[PDB]
RNA sequence: GUUCUGGUAAGCAGGACUGGCGAAGAGGAAUGAACCUGGCACUGUGCUAAGGAACCCAAUGUCUGGACAGAGACCGAAAGAGGUAGGUGAAUAAAAUU
């Protein structure tokens, strides 16, 4: 079981990417760094926060012992850069992904004949 | 059978829906309007992208016509319901029903 | 939509909180099927259960008991009670919604093999807190003259064989096509047939 | 949410400026109309004169920094009306304002007490470093030394019903 | 609210402890014993040759459980190492009671209380053996569970009592006279 | 206001509604647990009523207590009723299955030649038929479906009857051409040396000291005697009223 | 509704002041002459009140404290102990305790 103590890595409700909690005020409170991209253009935003422990995840730990805020921002969006929004077929053009569709359903044709 | 290749051809081009209910208080029914949910609309902020798009009831064992026409009028709620209305009123026996979703705005004077 | 079904596995679910999902589904048309209705819970105490169903079975009509309350001893038709009265059950379309719907105690072999759903909302470790008791349906209702449980047993050790033999079964043809469609003979085809269709 | 604001006003009869003194006050409260509300109420009972002889000069609302959000922790004094007398007592807590402390206060009452908002009063807020603590609540978070698990399950998914065999729960 | 709870109880040198989920299962020389934990609250784990409980910002009345749950995990740790035993004595102003073991140490008969010609039958809990004593007045019980070894003691002094009759005046009966772990 | 004064009610509720039984002829609707300890045994039997008579039994039966020093020995006389037990004869067995909702008939099995008495039942006008009843099933002995038809009862079976009729061409005085057809259960042993046990006996006559043997104690089943439509008087036991 | 006189009181008898029902429909308090919102010719599109928002039944979720009694959401006195959450004032202290 993970902890939630400083440098705590967690997701929030109904959300992909990772951030991090910063300090701890009650048993029920902590100031997060959040980490976010609007998809209108890629544009990604980190700012601080309070939140409350309901809502949060915890999946890691790292040390953060002594950071700065700039720091932090380093750590995250090296975390993160892997990450996305959605699977590639709703974002792609129609025959784009109708040549995707064939090479799964042509595979399927020759898996049922040669099994 | 042309009513097996009709739905066929609907099945593949419109979004479900069904008919739940007709616009009413605790004590009142005003049936000019229906209610309807869409398949994956859950949010009011995703359901206002509908608004102004044809619907379709199609009943082949009609004797009559064997479809209906309307338009979907206003968002209904928080969890992303609408509100259409149709050439005819809608019969408190077709409530449960399929409806299509058309992908395609008309004007309220063509329904 | 008239025309869907839908089959759900009851354990772990709060009885009264499933209840309110299961009978907005019959007003719009599905057709639902519970199944495992021995498994459901009830907060609080077994104590107070008793008292709750002593309190039920002194109700009767007083010149005709024939026309009185009927006090239903078997866990699925008191769930079926449960799911009634949430419904307009004195007007038709009340009468229409009933007819959709079936329980039943354990799992029935016609059932065996179909896909089941959950309700994650209603599961007792989401909406209950930790530090306080509960009972399951099984346990209450053997009190008043339930006489089947034993063959409800019997049916739970089929599942657990079939589970075991289907699970087995899956993860064999899960590694043979995975082992299969790294070869050269699978990797040369998907090109001819290709050659026929670019 | 809460707000801290500063009145100040002055005395005039049927000709102005009667007085050459300024009363000010330090309050907080949701919105300006609630502040100078305050203002009224305590020029009526710590002196005498009634509205229709004051004027407000000035109403400024007074903001913080705290742009890396750091946690401070504070003291407060208040009163409360019950059905017996008023009530008197002290308490602390742990936040990002002073506002934030204020707002907890209100709530821990509500909670505890039974009462409406409108019947506690705040009489001072004090910043205060570690030697200064006095009771045993929130010295353990003060001193940095605490970490606990998640007691809590979080829904994976808004779908109302989902298969038997996905993830439920975090 | 308490912030932190924590519990700990030391595995002796012979001894073998497993945890599956908050079922607890003992090891040792004189056999096994096993005790669910299901309906308390509480995280029990094994770390560094202890067994652990924690809790964390818990009500009074939660950490109550906790420390009860851990008195009762010791108590099945030396019942492993060596047994509990409880010792009964008969008592009698007139009428002299009189013993039978039958079924190798499963079954007591007593027979002649306060007269009385009918006979009186009690069954042995769980892994416990009934046992004659230094004269024919004493009986001794042996076994593993603390709680299995003490309510079989219990069932025997709480039935074997005047009824009807003024007690102070007729004292008879049989008392639980001495009880602990044996050597 | 409260009545007067106590006294008991006026018949027993146990029985009401008192309707009229829908025939005359009983089924055995419950027997004692099986018990696969003992041997492979048949439950129950049925009779016919002949009348009454008394007799004289020798009696030494008294409180074991009592100080008397003598062996008293003492005459009684009793009243005693006459039954005919005509041997029956086997005919077939049905197997059932435990559900949700109770017990449930999977298969019926009939020997392989039915006598004319026990034909007679299916029909209801003696005197008009045609006969042509049971003479396509004997085909079923060759084609093998006899063999597939056990396999299946002993497979899928957890409560097993035979079926037998009595010989009601033995008791001339009935005016009945008629047999009558019990479903009696089998009790000892598995399922099957049951079946086994059942198919040695097919077509066989099984008499009454098999099932019982004196000093035995037994429950009787039957249909009382008819009294037409009464007043409360005589139907639930109340007083008659002032002579006035 | 606010107040008064006679009476142990009463859905009892009798006065004063400002609006009602009588002669007042509609939506809401599950139901109710008088209570809450608010005064009516006949149609169509929008918005709010009072009261609601798991299900019956159109719209529901979130945060922080309390509370375990077949309790409460609907509900009786003088008198009281027990459990638990907080305030204030006295001590003692080789963790704290009264
Ligand atoms: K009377
Ligand atoms: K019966
Ligand atoms: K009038
Ligand atoms: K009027
Ligand atoms: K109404
Ligand atoms: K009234
Ligand atoms: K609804
Ligand atoms: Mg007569
Ligand atoms: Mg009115």
């Amino acid at each position: 079981m993970y902890f939630i103590k400083p440098g705590c890595l967690i997701k929030k409700k109904f959300s992909i990417y990772t951030s991090i909690v910063i300090s701890v005020i009650d048993n029920n409170s902590v100031v997060i760094q959040s980490y976010d991209k609007s998809d209108n253009g890629d544009v990604i935003s980190i700012d601080r926060e309070v939140i409350n422990v309901s809502k949060i995840v915890p999946i890691g730990n790292i040390d953060i012992k002594n950071k700065s805020k700039k720091e932090i921002d380093g750590i995250l969006v090296e975390e993160n850069r892997n990450l996305k929004n959605k699977d590639d077929v709703l974002l792609m053009n129609d025959f784009e992904r109708f040549k995707e569709q064939l090479k799964k359903e042509v595979e399927d044709m020759v898996i049922e004949e040669m099994a | 059978m042309e009513v097996i290749k009709k739905i066929e051809l609907k099945e593949r081009v419109c979004a479900k829906g069904t008919l739940y209910s007709h616009k009413r208080s605790k004590k009142n029914i005003y049936p000019r309007y229906s209610l309807i949910t869409i398949e994956n609309v859950k949010t009011r902020e995703a359901a206002m992208k509908y608004v102004g798009n044809a619907v379709e009831l199609f009943k082949p064992e009609s004797t009559k016509e064997e479809s209906i026409h309307g338009i979907i009028k206003a968002v209904h709620g928080r969890s992303g319901a609408v509100r259409a209305k149709f050439s005819r009123n809608i019969s408190p026996v077709e409530m449960g029903s399929k409806v299509y979703i058309k992908l395609y705005k008309m004007n309220e004077d063509e329904i | 939509m008239i025309g869907k079904r839908i089959v759900i596995d009851a354990i772990g679910h709060v009885a009264g909180k499933l209840a309110g999902h299961i009978a907005k589904e019959l007003m719009c048309g599905i057709e639902v099927v519970i199944v495992h209705a021995e498994n459901v819970m009830f907060t609080g105490p077994i104590k107070r259960g008793v008292g709750k169903f002593n309190s039920h079975l002194n109700k009767s009509c007083s010149y005709n008991p024939l026309r009185g309350p009927f006090h239903l001893r078997s866990p699925s038709m008191h769930l079926m009670k449960v799911i009634k009265r949430k419904l307009p059950h004195r007007k038709s379309k009340g009468q229409i919604a009933l007819k959709r719907l079936q329980v039943f105690d354990g799992c029935p072999t016609e059932y065996l093999s179909v896909e089941k759903m959950v309700c994650p909302r209603d599961k007792l470790e989401y909406t209950t807190s930790p530090i306080r008791k509960s009972y399951k349906l099984g346990d209450l209702m053997i009190k008043f003259g339930w006489k089947y449980e034993s063959v409800v047993e019997k049916m739970n050790q089929n599942e657990e064989q079939f589970k075991i033999e289907e699970t087995e079964k899956q993860k064999v043809k899960e590694q043979k096509i995975e082992e299969l469609k790294k070869s050269n003979k699978f990797q040369q085809r998907v090109e001819e047939i290709m050659v026929q269709m670019a | 949410a809460i707000n801290e604001y500063k009145v100040y006003g002055i005395k005039i009869d049927d000709n102005g400026v009667v007085g050459d003194e300024v009363y000010a006050h330090i309050v907080f409260a949701t919105n300006e109309l609630l502040a100078k509300s305050s203002f009224n109420k305590i020029l009526k009972k710590q002196k005498k004169i009634k509205p229709k002889n004051t004027k407000v000069i000035k109403v400024e609302e007074i903001k913080e920094d705290n742009k890396d959000l750091d946690v401070k922790n504070y003291g407060i004094d208040y009163y409360y009306k019950s059905k017996r007398c008023d009530h008197k007592g002290y308490k602390e807590f742990r936040g990002v304002s002073r506002c934030h402390a204020v707002d907890k206060l209100l709530c821990d009452i509500g909670g505890r007490h039974s009462v409406k908002r409108n019947l506690i009063f705040i009489m001072k807020v004090k910043e205060l470093t570690v030697d200064e603590i006095k009771k045993d609540k929130i010295k353990i978070f003060a001193m940095e030394d605490v970490e606990y698990p998640a007691y809590r399950n979080v829904l994976r998914s808004n779908k109302l019903f989902v298969s038997e065999n996905e993830k439920l729960f975090n | 609210v308490y912030v932190y709870v924590e519990e700990k109880v030391q595995i002796p040198e012979g001894c073998k402890v497993e945890v599956v989920n908050k079922k607890v299962t003992v090891t040792g020389p004189k056999g096994t014993v096993s005790k669910d934990f299901s309906h308390i609250f509480v995280f029990i784990d094994i770390h560094e040759e202890n067994v652990r409980c924690r809790l964390w910002n818990c009500r009074k009345q939660e950490r109550s459980k906790l420390i009860t749950c851990s008195k009762l995990i010791k108590n099945m740790i030396d019942g492993s190492m060596s047994g509990y035993f409880y010792e009964l004595k008969a008592a009698y102003k007139h009428f002299p009671i009189t013993f039978e073991i039958k079924e190798n140490g499963k079954l007591l008969i007593v027979k002649n209380f306060l007269g009385q010609k009918w006979a009186r039958e009690f069954k042995m809990i769980g892994d416990t053996i009934i046992k004659q004593g230094v004269t024919k007045d004493h009986l001794i019980l042996e076994g593993i569970s603390k709680e299995d070894v003490s309510q079989t003691a219990g069932l025997i002094q709480n039935n074997c009592l005047p009824k009807n009759l003024d007690r102070r005046i007729f004292q008879d009966g049989v008392y639980i006279a001495t009880k602990g772990l044996i050597e | 206001s409260c009545r007067n004064y106590s006294a008991p009610r006026h018949g027993s509720l146990a029985y009401c509604p008192k309707k009229r039984a829908k025939t005359t002829k009983p089924a055995i609707k419950s027997f004692p647990k099986d018990d696969a300890s003992k041997p492979v045994h048949l439950t129950g039997y049925l009779a016919y009523k002949v009348g009454m008579t008394h007799v004289v039994r020798l009696s030494t039966r008294r409180s074991k207590t009592e100080r008397v020093l003598k062996e008293t020995q003492k005459e009684v006389l009793d009243a005693v009723t006459i039954l005919e037990v005509p041997a029956m004869r086997i005919f077939g067995m049905v197997g059932y299955k435990s559900t949700v909702n109770g017990l449930k008939a999977i298969k019926t099995v009939y020997a392989e030649h039915l006598d004319e008495q026990v034909l007679a039942r299916l029909r209801k006008r003696n005197s008009r038929s045609s006969k042509l009843m049971f003479k396509l099933y004997p085909q079923k002995y060759e084609n093998g479906d006899i063999k597939r038809d056990y396999e299946l009862l002993k497979r899928e079976s957890d409560v097993v009857r035979v079926l037998a009729h009595t010989q009601v061409s033995k008791i001339p005085s009935l005016n009945l051409k008629k047999a009558h057809i019990l479903e009696i259960q089998l009790n000892g042993g598995t399922i099957e040396e049951k079946i086994e046990w059942a198919i040695e006996r097919l077509e066989k006559e099984i008499p009454v000291s098999e099932v019982f043997s004196q000093q035995d104690l037994i429950d009787v089943i039957g249909v009382t005697k008819g009294k037409g439509k009464e007043g409360t008087t005589k139907r639930f036991g109340t007083t008659i009223l002032q002579h006035k």
